[PDB]
């Protein structure tokens, strides 16, 4: 899915990370297809929130092995309790951030 | 050139210099921990700093404990990237073999160093 | 401002991506499948090569995640890449918890690279620090 | 870039960098000690030096005797203050389960590096802004 | 209960240092030392830093003299104090130029308040002594 | 202290001249004859100077004097042709191999090991390639 790599991202942006880039590749040789390119809104804020509470919160930056691992995880636990995106808060996603870690 | 410092515990005293010339301040232990021969634990120091872009703040064990009780850090070269604001914590191990260690509160467990560090791109080539 | 040359020995393993600027340095992966008993070391390969600049050395940290966890750190901690060294950097992991073995798979990112200016001072013999105290 | 150093052990040779660009000097040990498997000891290197102000001594293990018969240093990052003028020691610990190592006199136990370290001044802030 | 304002004046009488001659130390007016030696405002966390550069003592030993006043009440080591400067520079000489002493030391403090109540036990004063005996005693305690 | 014997067997060795090293170490020719004949022991400091006058590590002429104080000679310093060789090999091998350069301990002493293992199996350091000294050279590391 070389192809889809680039060309959707630009969208995302409405333009006319590279191990983030080569983590969707893995999944293309995997599964098939992409299940976090196509959801790609849903990531990017939630990553966005990943990535402060690395470099504001002792016990994740001391306890953390793979930042787009823990923000699969994160978004599958949040589809599973089926709550959105849009309306969570960056404090909420501390609290499932340390019990995953 | 100075480096901000936020007391999440005021109760400990603020890192000093001591003698100029030193590497670095020593740090604080915040808990009250006792580790087992082997055992480990992640103490807080009740403190937060902000290392300035493009240095690193290294958490370097004592030569004191470490000759005497022999308690070193796990990721011994402890590293404080520049951009994390959160409490800094130090990862001390028991490396006896059989003696315990006990930290009160307040005991100096480690040191913090800062140093410039090359912040270089990386360029993959063919063969050298 | 600076060029580290990087040679990937096994294309398969992502190159080392230093992700948000200002960050200590680039984390390496691990190109092997090793499992570590409590007590236990091995030397993994990284499966990448760089090219140290002269007056500067690579350094290899552990990664505090791993350290904190499941206890995994390197033998000799402040790794030292010379550089006129041109092979395939190694790590040294060790298990340091007393009964929990560790198990490593291939990409995971064992340990991190720092890259800073080392003095190559020039060493001088005197019968005592004079002029010194 | 000019570091003084004392031999206070005259057998031992003066640190050398063989070839330029190594990190650092490697020092060779003034005593016989053999660590059984998890002790410790602190070794002697029988030399010292005179650290220049603005920068910090450090002591790193040697890879090879750490990957083959597990050979660490308790203080791994070792700090040799500029102010200190003392013999300089390595803090060796047998980090093999079950093989004892024995070093023997003028064996390359540790290397020696010097690094420019940021003397900073520490200023207490309420938050950071 | 921070006794520093008068830790600083006991301290700033022992260096004979004049309240002008420390407020050009310091930056501080006289007014604002004088202030704070009298208790009427409270000295900062960045003051004392300050207080430390210009009294010439590691602000680390007054966090430790502001230690003993929260537990016994006084300060033991600020009514001697001539007599652990006097012992503190051994043990800071010992500490910079002696392996055994650099490799194996933990507080300079609290081993100087112990080889000052060694010196006590054997009734020896700490100026008829001498930097070699003081080391000698500083090994045994490592 | 026969380090004035080294100095003029290597001195040769380079094909530099009395004067030429003058140059290099900053030493009156005098001085220069003075140590290589033995009425001046070289001090400590001379030997750093001299070895980066002559291009050899400083370390390796503190082995060569003590080879003197054990077998009364020095077989690196007479074979010396073979030893530069066979140390060019040893230098590539632990600055572009990891299982050499995470796994070793001294490569003047490997250095003296592959050369005593060439002259068990009477095999010349000239007529041999580094492809098979690297692979002894992973032996004598493992085990």
């Amino acid at each position: 899915h070389y192809g889809t790599i680039i060309k959707t991202l630009r969208k995302y942006m409405k333009l006319t990370p590279s191990y983030i880039l080569h983590r969707i590749s893995d999944e293309f040789k995997e599964k098939g297809y992409s299940p976090t390119l196509n959801d790609f809104g849903k990531f990017d804020k939630m990553y966005s929130y990943v990535n402060k509470a690395y470099y504001n919160d002792g016990d994740i930056y001391y306890s953390s092995y793979d930042l787009y691992d823990e923000t699969i995880k994160l978004l599958e636990l949040l589809k599973e309790s089926k709550i959105n995106v849009n309306d969570i808060d960056y404090d909420y996603v501390l609290k499932l951030y340390k019990q995953i870690l | 050139t100075t480096l901000a410092i936020v007391r999440l515990d005021p109760g400990l005293p603020l890192p000093s210099r001591a003698h100029d010339g030193d590497a670095g301040v020593d740090l604080y232990s915040a808990e009250d921990v006792e580790l087992a021969p082997g055992r480990r634990a992640l103490v807080r120091t009740g403190v937060a700093v902000a290392v300035p872009f493009g240095m690193v703040g290294l958490v370097h064990p004592r030569s004191g404990l470490a000759t005497r009780v022999g308690l070193s850090i796990v990721n011994s070269p402890g590293t404080i990237d520049a951009g994390y604001r959160g409490e800094i914590k130090v990862a001390l191990i028991n490396l006896d073999p059989a003696a315990p260690i006990v930290v009160h509160r307040g005991d100096r467990i480690a040191q913090l160093l800062v140093q410039r560090v090359e912040l270089v791109e990386l360029v993959e080539v063919s063969s050298f």
